[PDB]
RNA sequence: AAAUGGAUUUAAAUCUCCUUAUUUAGAGGAAGGAGAAGUCGUAACAAGGUUUCCGUAGGUGAACCUGCGGAAGGAUCAU
RNA sequence: AUCGAGGACUACCAAGAUUAUAACGGAUAACGAGGAAUUGGGGUUCGACAUCGGAGAGGGAGCUUUACAGAUGGCUACCACUUCUAAGGAAGGCAGCAGGCGCGUAAAUUACCCACUUUCGAAUUGAAGAGGUAGUGACGACACAUAUUGGAGGGCAAGUCUGGUGCCAGCAGCCGCGGUAAUUCCAGCUCCAAUAGUGUAUAUUAAAGUUGCUGUGAUUAAAACGCUCGUAGUUGAAUUAAUUACUUUGAAUAAAAUAAGGUGUUUAAAGCAUGAAUAUUCAAGCAUGGGACAAUGCAUUAAAAGGAAAUUGGGGUGACAGAAAAUAACGGGAGAGGUGAAAAUCCAUGAUCGCUAUAAGAUGCACGAGAGCGAAAGCAUUUUCAACUGUGUCCAUUAAUCAAGAACGAAAGUUAGGGGAUCGAAGACGAUCAGAUACCGUCGUAGUCCUAACUAUAAACGAUGUCAACCAAGGAUUGGAUGAAAACCUUGUUCAGAACUUAAAGAGAAAUCUUGAGUUUAUGGACUUCAGGGGGAGUAUGGUCACAAGGCUGAAACUUAAAGGAAUUGACGGAAGGGCACACCAGGAGUGGAGCCUGCGGCUUAAUUUGACUC
RNA sequence: UUGAAAAAAU
RNA sequence: UGUAAGUUAGCAAGAAAGAGUAGCUCUGGUGAUUAUCGAAUCAGAACUUUAAAGGUUAGGGG
């Protein structure tokens, strides 16, 4: 059955991209797959996405345009401390400079970029290219 | 590996079929397995066909024909030249 | 068996599926203490019995000079290669030989 | 898709977009214990066996559900 | 307060039944493996000259043969 | 009772405690921790031995002194040892420092002194095989004079040097080199790597993404339970403007050591001669800021999650047909079965053949399909259950996968009845063959059929586990719902099902797959099972089930450089298709038969010289 | 219709 | 209280092996009728002795 509900969003974004679609549809919409989204559109690798209302958790339409490469969910969240982040970066991501981990914190869903900033870990989400 | 698709038989949703009996060895194959031919044959040749029609009691009678569905198996059917052994991309012709 | 809370499962499976090298295997049965005749030893002493000559394989020919060793603290015997060209004179019947393996491991 | 027949149909009723007993019926185990004029019929025994796994998972429910006290027990 | 008698406690040592580890048992019996040119056959790889193989049962110096059912990894994707 | 809590023991009372989250038991060549070897991250192996804790003084057992001993360089008894002897007796515990025997592949001097550190004492002094120095010391570590080890076919640096040996000696960790011209052997000359070093054998780690959380494979190489149900376990849709886990901080946290802060032992190995805050604490525990994700039970929905309340169904159970053979009567008088050819066999008691009747056994053609149903096995004459569709019906997480456990489970096989027509393991004849104990022909017991009870294996195959999200184009099919065309036929939309064609795309080692074998080095959706080179071998032993055959669980000793998978070329086929040749058909001449010329083999000889041996 | 075999290594 | 190999799964089995048993004085359990009445049977506790089936009857075992 539906384990996790994030995990057949991101791969739904993730083949849509390789065949060159334009915009394609969730049709569950949780929380986190709502927030996952908004780490993605700080880093403008989507435009923009709506939450249609079918009072039965509507469906989301994700606007792309050719520039996410790789949106993966991660099977059980694992604990990253701080300490840790440098144990995901050198195995997860391409570069230094190029991908962007998400992790879920008690001060809300963030990027390995910015949760290093606020100097908190917790459990890790995905990441995205 | 596989030399055909559909394993030579013809059967996809079925997981028992009855045997039949080859008409040439009398061999037990399935019956999709099997090679299904149906003769129609006038039982006079056309080489006697007016035979009797010179010499015939009746005035407008028709010869009838036999109706024979012979089945047989893939070592008596190859033998037989009723099939022969086909090119590995002409395997797929089904017409 | 990927959950986070199913630690269990894995670490049992591994240690099922250890069991099935060939190698690491022999480290852990209590028969190189029992089954070979060097046991953890580098060398064994022995004594002389016999002189035998071994052909060699199929695709080589020839007669390899060996000789079969009681040895001293298990009593079983072994054939040893005598080590060079001649070398069969050398050793005699009723000395101390020492013996230790060969290239492969054990 | 189903329980136990591989089979997946999606045929249901949809309630429009405006706002403007089951555990009693399952016991068709009754019904088929017909076993005993025809003890013979494996194909009626195999499927009474899904019947009763069926109402032994709704009555494992129930109970944490405090609808049926936590004695009942099923027995033809 | 010394020898010594007796009754308890903790009990060494030993005899009889009761499991784990190591050994002697002759040639003994039945297996397995290795070693260039040793006998008897043609079983398998072509349709290997009876298509092959699987389960089961019987027979037979030997591969193996035959009966029932299955498979194409068959020699038919086909009338 | 003990210094002290307590089944620590005693008397009474109740039956209670652990257990699939591995209780109880078994092995270790198991003293534990600080740590050591090796690591890209993750990890694997070791740790008796510097320091801390534990235990022991040949084996337990019992006690003395004392503040602390179940003390053993204290005592006693027993078991096993050793020493002196006046033959009456006596003491001893080197697992303390040296040293002796044995054990082994394996390990130092039967030295001196309390000077450094420290401990004991009647206390500034006396004692210490603790401790220090000296001695052996290629386990190892650092700086460093100017000499060996192994090799010179590939991995791997180096000889297209000369003598011998002639598949024999031999070298070779592996592939191999040697059967008279050795790049590899035994030797003579040279240089290749390292240098106080260097070969050898065993073991640890990395390579090994060959143990795999990070990180494997399961169609064909090894490997998806025959299928379904199911407890433990794991994993569980969205939604809200009291603990625990998680996460950030601190506190306390033995030294040695890990990486080092500082410090010219001449550098360095060293050493701490200001003592780096030195960071260390994995696992646990204490206090604390936050509650996104989470586990625990006392109020929103109505999930292309699930369950419950007009049709389809060779889905399961129970209660018409003539073929082959037999029997009866009638016609006919000589063959009939069978094979490539025959024979054994049946027939003058009338066979084979033809019409008509009778009874049981079995069977279910044509319709019959890459069609349908069923979890799998399977289901084919007519006259209780499963699924799809329709649905402004109900419950609200009831869900997926599943060790243990259980149902069903082709054919053969077992037991007891009924039946026993056709075919037919064993078997008997007749052929064929060198033999044939087989294929071919004839006959025939078990069996083939039904009932009741067992067995539980198959190429139980799609060699492809179950559930879930995305997924290019096209024809066609089965069952429904909705429109037009007025039950069937043509067409549109849509749900479920068995499949098919194309792909310049995706994957793969390739064949191939696309209703995945795609979304995978850009590696993580959830769960269960299986596999680790080939043999030995699914064998032995052990356990368990079965009337039995057998099934389920199931190694090692030893042996070996390959075994295996998909495709290319060639060759081969008593495989097919297309062509050709005095190859053959229709023939002519012949050779082979006779004498002789000549060549060959054989015999002979002093020599009867030798090459050639199917085309 | 019948039709079996081809000593080990270079 | 305990009881092996083998096995036709029924048996082997009273397998083998070990503990108790006396006398006296007591206590409790097992019922009928509404406190009385009746039965031999089992269990337990003190105290004593010449330490108890053995006068008779009365398996040797592997
Ligand atoms: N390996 C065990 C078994 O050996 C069986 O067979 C074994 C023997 O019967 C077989 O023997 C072969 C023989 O078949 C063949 N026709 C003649 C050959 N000379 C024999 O060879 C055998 O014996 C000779 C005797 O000197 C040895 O020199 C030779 O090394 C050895 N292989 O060789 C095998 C090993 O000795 C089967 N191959 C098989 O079941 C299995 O492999």
């Amino acid at each position: 059955v539906r384990v996790n509900v994030l995990a057949d969003a991101l791969k739904s974004i993730t083949n849509a991209e390789k065949q060159g679609k334009r915009q394609v549809m969730i049709r569950p919409a949780s929380k986190v797959i709502c927030e996952f989204l908004n780490v993605m559109m700080k880093h403008q690798y989507i435009t923009d996405y709506t939450v249609v209302d079918t009072h039965r958790s509507g469906k989301i339409v994700v606007n792309l345009n050719g520039r996410l490469n790789k949106c993966a969910v991660i099977s059980p969240r694992f604990n990253v401390t701080l300490s840790e982040f440098d144990k995901w970066e050198a195995n997860l991501l391409p570069s230094r400079h190029f991908g962007a981990l998400v992790l879920t914190t008690s001060y809300g869903i963030l990027d390995n970029t910015e949760a290093r900033a606020k100097h908190t870990g917790g459990r890790i989400l995905g990441f995205f290219y | 590996t596989s030399k055909r698709r559909n394993n030579g038989r013809s059967k996809k949703g079925r997981g028992h079929t009855q045997n039949v009996r080859c008409s040439h060895c009398g061999r037990c194959v399935p019956k999709d397995k099997a090679i299904k031919r149906y003769q129609i044959k006038n039982i006079v040749e056309a080489a006697a066909v007016r035979d009797i029609s010179d010499n015939s009691a009746l005035t407008k009678y028709k010869l009838p024909k036999t109706y024979m569905k012979l089945e047989y198996c893939v070592s008596c059917g190859i033998h037989g030249r009723v099939v022969r052994v086909r090119s590995r991309t002409d395997r797929r012709n089904r017409l | 068996a990927r959950g986070l809370h199913a630690a269990r499962k894995m670490l049992a499976q591994r240690r099922a599926n250890k069991w099935a090298d060939k190698e690491w295997k022999k480290g852990k049965l209590v028969t190189r203490y029992k089954c070979n005749p060097l046991g953890t030893a580098s060398h064994a002493k022995g004594l002389v019995q016999e002189k035998l000559g071994i052909e060699t394989k199929q695709p080589n020919s020839g007669i390899r000079k060996c000789v079969r060793v009681r040895l001293l603290k298990n009593g079983k015997k072994i054939t040893a290669f005598v080590p060079r060209d001649g070398s069969l004179n050398y050793v005699n019947e009723n000395d101390e030989v020492l013996i230790s393996g060969f290239g492969r491991r054990g | 898709g189903r329980m136990y027949n591989p089979g997946r149909g999606i045929s249901r009723r949809c309630i429009p977009y405006r706002r403007s007993e089951d555990l009693y019926f399952l016991m068709r185990a009754v019904s088929v214990r017909h076993l005993e004029k025809n003890k013979k019929d494996k194909d009626a025994k195999y499927h009474l066996i899904l019947i009763e796994s069926k109402i032994h998972r709704l009555t494992r429910y129930y109970k944490s559900a405090k609808v049926l006290e936590a004695s009942f027990k099923y027995d033809a």
